[PDB]
């Protein structure tokens, strides 16, 4: 079970390693602790399908407070993607980045914040303004120290309305607390 | 059982192999990797994680992992020790003060039961400055020559210029490929 | 046919108030 | 502001969760069902639960809550428009709502989650847009949602130019048992279903009471809606200017516009029924039905429901058109009528047993609701009068629209 999941992720087949990553999101899904995993699934993380990726994010999420240290492990994945020239892994990788509950992981994750911030896609705005009220919420002081205060601010006086709208819900947000 | 199929695709080249990329940081491990893969030297920030490449020559996929040298990676090897059949030592002979160092964690890497089969492949990183050492020097410093058991062999490379890097491929495919 | 009553076209404006 | 929007199932059992901000346990969903027994059991059970700091506001899906756990005071509205925006999604993605799709399609359904809120703040919730970037059988996002057209994808090109509308009405009547109709709205629908090339910025115009008086033709029949609802293609700037409707039109079918205004007129249908109940010997059901529509359109399957006895058995229905059949499930005798011309009348006389011994506890009497639907009528007499449909490209558009006549909430009190 165990094994054989850890065999089959460890595989150099995508049909293999696909297989594999669905199965360990039923798991979860169906109320299996597969945190015991997370470190086989590290090194299965950067790989070419966008399926994958998305799950290997959602059980990194999932599965990052509950074992923080291994999480570092995924600094270098993240800063990589989040340079990727597709909009979607983009957006994903900075929604991914401020999802971690971990306070030695946010810190590096200031600069692709930084550099998402003042992205030409509407979307990668969105997720970066995203990111900096997720920060913000996970550690005021860090938020202050990055100066998002002055991005965020203005975000709201450029295109892209939707991007206008996230910004603005960001900065009330950070606000309100 | 048939093997007609094995032998079809082995008459064209069936054969990929591995490979590994270790070492202190700032030993040209990822420009040489880059430089393996595309042939130019990237200035890229320091590898906090560790990257994956793969290199395709000689008809052999000879896959580079590069593993980055700071503190919170050095003990992070162990992870791609498993389900590795080559390894590659990146040496930083500019650095005389970490040469000890990184001699320290070559042979604690090399102090595994798990990594035996794997090959030494100690290459002489940032051969570009007049305090780099030759190819007998480094290698008698490190003791390569006590390492029983194993098979090492120096090369020196240049990562501005990538003189050495088709001699070490070619050293690195006769170790593991024992065909014509 | 369709139940609930047979579709009939729509005009474009109000062409009686210019 | 939700912390983990989590899907409940009928056994207590999390189908899928998924936490956006991470400031609630995922533990606390175990405490929702104890919650919402307990509040079931002494009729105080609601909506939004509360399990000490943490409130979980959630919706009832056909078997599934989609609870999502809150802690801070976040918008009860807000998560109430998220929660209706991802079963809406769901619809459309899945044919249908239960726990077959839940654990079966959970590869889409996770993406479809995250892409749809992050941080407890909702971005996308259109189905059509949202289509184009996560499918269950990924390239990047489209423009629409960058844009600020984010309900039409650009591009779309159709052999002809055809959009069929729908003005469906809602016929509520709340007749007192006393003989009278307390509460008598109707509320209009006109949900459209465009099928264009390109991306055309529909003119809407009707005979609106308020358009016909600012040009000065507030004499003739003007539809006179109360509360007018547009959709998110409809300018809202446009319709509180000069009560210019000018919206573009989804890629589908839509409701561009929902008027609600009262009706001071006679019910189409009128239901004389008398309960001539013996004491634990039987009872007598002389109800009759009077059309008070126009003779001109038929009210086709009408059911006026009848409330008989729970514990009635043995009956026997003496009617004059349609069948009669009492179904014990509902507790209540069906009065199907296939056909309904207007102005005709069908009498009916009920009569079924009572068991001697009494009922232990009262059962209540619920209302007696009709279910007229009768095609081709206009209650309220709101009449389309011009769509325009302009392309940048140009083209001849057909467009279509039908007027359908039912009941909505048309109840009748009982005695
Ligand atoms: N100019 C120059 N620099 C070299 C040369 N060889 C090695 N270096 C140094 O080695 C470093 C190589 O770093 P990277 O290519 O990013 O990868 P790395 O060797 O694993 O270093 P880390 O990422 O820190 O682990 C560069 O920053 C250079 O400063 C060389 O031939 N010329
Ligand atoms: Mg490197």
């Amino acid at each position: 079970e165990i094994f054989e999941l850890k065999a089959e992720l460890n595989s150099d087949k995508k049909e293999k390693k696909k297989e594999a990553v669905k199965k360990v999101i039923a798991s979860m899904t169906v109320g299996k602790d597969v945190s015991a995993l997370f470190p086989d699934v590290v090194n299965c993380m950067q790989t070419d399908n966008l399926e994958l990726k998305k799950l290997v994010y959602l059980y990194l999420m999932n599965y990052a407070k509950s074992q923080p240290d291994m999480a570092i492990m995924a600094v270098n994945t993240f800063v990589k993607d989040c340079e990727d020239p597709n909009p979607l892994i983009r957006a994903l990788a900075v929604r991914t980045m401020g999802c971690i509950r971990v306070d030695k992981i946010t810190e590096y994750l200031c600069e692709p914040l930084r550099k998402c911030l003042k992205d030409e896609d509407p979307y990668v705005r969105k997720t970066a303004a995203v990111c900096v009220a997720k920060l913000h919420d996970i550690n005021a002081q860090l938020v202050e120290d990055q100066g998002f205060l002055d991005t965020l601010k203005d975000l709201i006086s450029d295109s892209n309305p939707m991007v206008v709208a996230n910004a603005v819900a960001a900065l009330s947000e950070i606000a309100e607390s | 059982g048939n093997i007609f199929a094995n032998l079809f695709k082995g008459l064209f080249g069936k054969k990929e192999m591995r490979i590994l990329m270790v070492g202190l940081d700032a030993a040209g491990k990822t420009t040489i990797l880059y430089k393996l893969k595309l042939g130019e030297i990237v200035t890229t920030i320091p590898t906090i994680g560790f990257n994956v490449e793969t290199v395709e020559y000689k008809n052999i996929s000879f896959t580079v992992w590069d593993v980055g040298g700071q503190d919170k990676i050095r003990p992070l090897w162990r992870h791609y020790f498993q389900n590795t059949q080559g390894l590659i030592f990146v040496v930083d002979s500019n650095d005389r003060e970490r040469v000890n160092e990184a001699r320290e964690e070559l042979m604690r890497m090399l102090a595994e039961d798990e990594l035996r089969d794997a090959v030494l492949l100690v290459f002489a990183n940032k051969q570009d400055l007049p305090n780099a050492m030759n190819a007998a020097e480094i290698t008698d410093k490190l003791g390569l020559h006590s390492l029983r058991h194993r098979n090492w062999y120096i090369q020196a490379t240049c990562a501005t210029s990538g003189d050495g890097l088709y001699e070490g491929l070619d050293w690195l495919s006769n170790q593991l490929r024992n065909q014509k | 046919d369709r139940k609930g009553g047979s579709y009939s076209q729509a005009a474009g404006s109000d062409s009686a108030q210019s | 502001s939700a912390s983990a929007v989590y899907v409940l199932d009928l056994k207590g059992k999390v189908l899928i969760c998924r936490n956006y901000r991470g400031d609630v346990d995922m533990s606390e969903v175990e405490h929702f069902m104890p919650i919402l027994m307990e509040k079931e059991e002494e009729g105080m059970l609601s909506p939004i639960l509360a399990h000490g700091g943490v409130r979980f506001m959630w919706i009832k899906h056909n078997n599934l809550y989609l609870v999502a756990t809150s802690k801070k005071n976040a918008c009860v509205s807000l998560v109430f428009s998220f929660l209706y925006k991802v079963v809406q999604v769901f619809s459309e993605y899945f044919k249908e709502l239960e726990e077959e799709s839940i654990r079966d399609n959970f590869v889409i359904i996770y993406e479809l989650l995250d892409e749809l809120m992050d941080f407890g703040y909702p971005q996308t919730t259109d189905s059509k847009i949202l289509q184009e970037y996560i499918t269950q059988e990924a390239p990047r996002p489209p423009a629409t949602v960058t844009n600020a057209v984010s309900w039409r994808s650009e591009g779309i090109k159709y052999r002809k130019n055809e959009v069929f509308l729908d003005v469906i009405e809602a016929v509520n009547l709340l007749v007192s048992a006393n003989g009278n109709v307390l509460r008598s709205e109707i509320v209009g629908s006109i949900k459209m279903r465009v099928f264009l090339s390109g991306m055309p910025e529909l003119r809407l115009g009707l005979n609106d009471k308020v358009l016909f008086d600012n040009t000065g033709r507030g004499k003739s029949k003007s539809v006179e809606l109360e509360d007018v609802k547009f959709h998110q293609c409809v300018r809202l700037s446009r319709f509180e200017n000069d009560r210019t409707i000018s919206f573009i039109p989804p890629d589908g079918e839509f409701e561009l516009m929902s008027y609600r205004l009262n009706t001071h007129v006679k019910p189409l249908i009128w239901i004389e029924s008398v309960i001539e109940k013996h004491s634990h010997s039987r009872i007598e059901y002389m109800v009759k039905a009077k059309s008070q529509f126009k003779r001109r359109s038929t009210a086709n399957n009408v059911e006026i429901h009848i409330p008989v006895p729970n514990d009635a058995d043995s009956p026997k229905f003496k009617t004059t058109v349609g069948s009669v059949k009492w179904v014990p499930e509902n507790s209540e005798i069906v009065w199907s009528v296939k056909s309904f011309p207007g102005g005709k009348e069908y009498l009916m006389r009920a009569h079924f047993g009572l068991p001697s011994v009494e009922a232990e506890d009262k059962e209540g009497k619920p209302p007696i609701s009709v279910k007229f639907e009768i095609p081709y009528f206009t209650t309220s007499g709101i009449q389309v009068r011009y769509l325009k449909i302009i392309e940048k490209s140009g083209y001849q558009a057909l467009p279509w629209v039908r007027y359908i006549t039912q009941n909505g909430d048309y109840q009748l009190r009982t005695q």
